């Protein structure tokens, strides 16, 4: 509705019998492959990201925000626990750090 | 010629891989929308008859 | 040729054969007067909406 | 072909030009309408050959390779259910290319989420895409993951009911 | 051609005005398209027609 991409803001400009909108939008770029999982299995419990997504660079698991790569250590502060590991399809084993 | 619809892109889908952006582009685009016309009035009697 | 308008001096370089002039609507816009051969411009009298 | 009629028709001026220009404007407006609706992507996406979407079935909406028209079964049913100086101009986009555009849109929204509509197509597993959509409506991801088989079964049943309802309602 | 949407509206309105002005040059089956010629050539019973 307000340009191609994720809309940030817009500027109006007057035109003869018309209006010109300068739509400022955010476009993602320089994407990178990662190995992802729906949940993390730890201590018999399933951990799900509060706002982000589990990614892996090949050996180590992190959680990052969805629209920008910013890897962080999977802790209890950024994950929540629901159920055991027997239900979620594709759950992987990784440690969950406790601050 | 028969026009092409787009460049062909195959998305590398698999059940455990995701693509995460590592950078961004601030893109400004134009959208032109007409608002009004020229306000024209026609004297019907003068146009038909003078 | 009948009509109503204000007759004024003009700067239109008519060729010798040329007598009158016509606009897009085909109404006469300039005329060459007989007897004196001068070229008179025909400008419609002021009008508009009240 | 009456020449006396056309000689008398020239007395009315440029009425025919106005009618032809209005019809030409309508004719290019139809192609503009189809262009604005269907050509919203400049990349033609395809689904992977293996349809492993975590139990979600899209065969009724993905194109059928066995059909020569390359239409989905739902689109094939939709196309089956619709039945002096005059000329009909063909549309600029054929039905095959409109079906190709819808196939590209379906492949983009299946394999890449809403990311292809805002930029480059970023792949994501479909049970993760669904979880993101669940979080968009305010339901936690765990609810989707725990009940993923039931949600896939409900989605497949609803898609089949859509095809049955279209095939059973005139 | 960046500003074609506004120029399209301007061209359509100017072309409609030009067509409306051009339609005065047509006689529509009458002897002349000029009213003064008809009023100076004919009696009112046929000038009325
Ligand atoms: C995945 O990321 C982690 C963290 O960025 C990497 O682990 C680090 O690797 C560097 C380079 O070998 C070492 O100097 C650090 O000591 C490592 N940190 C830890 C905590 O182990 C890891 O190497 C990355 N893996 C891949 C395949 O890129
Ligand atoms: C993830 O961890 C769980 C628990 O640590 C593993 O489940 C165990 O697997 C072994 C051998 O497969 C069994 O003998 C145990 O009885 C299992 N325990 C439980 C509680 O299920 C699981 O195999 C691990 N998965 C991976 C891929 O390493
Ligand atoms: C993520 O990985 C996939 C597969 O490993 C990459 O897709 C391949 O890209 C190359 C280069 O364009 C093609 O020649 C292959 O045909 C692609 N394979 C498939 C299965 O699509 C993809 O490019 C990677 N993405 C990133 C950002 O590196
Ligand atoms: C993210 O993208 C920007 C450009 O969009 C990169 O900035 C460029 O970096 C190169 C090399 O450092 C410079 O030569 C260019 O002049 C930079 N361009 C601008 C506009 O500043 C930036 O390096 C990228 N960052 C990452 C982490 O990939
Ligand atoms: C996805 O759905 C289609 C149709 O709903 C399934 O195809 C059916 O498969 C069964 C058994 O294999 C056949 O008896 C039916 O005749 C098929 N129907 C059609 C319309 O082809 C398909 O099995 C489902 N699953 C997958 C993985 O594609
Ligand atoms: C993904 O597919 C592989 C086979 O290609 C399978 O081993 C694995 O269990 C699948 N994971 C999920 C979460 O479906
Ligand atoms: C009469 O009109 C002619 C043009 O037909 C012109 O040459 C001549 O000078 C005029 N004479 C007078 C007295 O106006």
């Amino acid at each position: 509705f307000c340009g191609k991409g994720y809309h940030l803001m817009s500027f109006p400009q007057s035109a003869p019998h018309g209006v010109v909108f300068l739509h400022v939008t955010y476009v993602p770029a320089q994407e990178k492959n990662f190995t992802t999982a729906p949940a993390i299995c730890h201590d018999g419990k399933a951990h799900f990201p509060r706002e982000g997504v589990f990614v892996s660079n090949g050996t180590h698991w992190f959680v990052t925000q969805r629209n920008f790569y910013e890897p962080q250590i999977i802790t209890t502060d950024n994950t929540f626990v629901s159920g055991n590991c027997d239900v979620v399809i594709g759950i992987v084993n990784n440690t969950v750090y406790d601050p | 010629y028969t026009m092409s619809l787009g460049a062909e892109n195959s998305v590398a889908y698999s059940n455990n891989s995701i693509a995460i952006p590592t950078n961004f582009t601030i893109s400004v685009t134009t959208e032109i929308l007409p608002v009004s016309m020229t306000k024209t009035s026609v004297d019907c009697t003068m146009y038909i008859c003078g | 040729l009948t009509g109503t308008g204000v007759l004024t001096e003009s700067n239109k370089k008519f060729l010798p054969f040329q007598q009158f002039g016509r606009d897009i609507a085909d109404t006469t816009d300039a005329v060459r007067d007989p007897q004196t051969l001068e070229i008179l411009d025909i400008t419609p009298c002021s009008f508009g909406g009240v | 072909d009456s020449t006396e009629c056309s000689n008398l028709l020239l007395q009315y001026g440029s009425f025919c030009t106005q009618l032809n220009r209005a019809l030409t404007g309508i004719a290019v407006e139809q192609d503009k309408n189809t262009q604005e609706v269907f050509a919203q992507v400049k990349q033609i996406y395809k689904t992977p050959p293996i349809k492993d979407f975590g139990g979600f079935n899209f065969s009724q909406i993905l194109p059928d390779p066995s059909k020569p028209s390359k239409r989905s079964p739902i689109e094939d049913l939709l196309f089956n259910k619709v039945t002096n100086g005059l000329t009909v101009l063909p549309p600029l986009l054929t039905d095959e290319m409109i079906a190709q555009y819808t196939s590209a849109l379906l492949a983009g929204t299946i394999t890449s989420g809403w990311t292809f509509g805002a930029g480059p197509a970023l792949q994501i597993p479909f049970p993760m895409q669904m979880a993101y959509r669940f979080n968009g409506i305010g339901v936690t991801q765990n609810v989707l993951y725990e009940n993923q088989k039931l949600i896939a079964n409900q989605f497949n049943s609803a898609i089949g009911k859509i095809q049955d309802s279209l095939s059973s309602t005139p | 051609s960046a500003l074609g949407k506004l120029q399209d509206v301007v061209n359509q309105n100017a072309q409609a005005l030009n067509t409306l002005v051009k339609q005065l040059s047509s006689n529509f089956g009458a002897i002349s398209s000029v009213l003064n010629d008809i009023l100076s050539r004919l009696d009112p019973p046929e000038a009325e027609v």
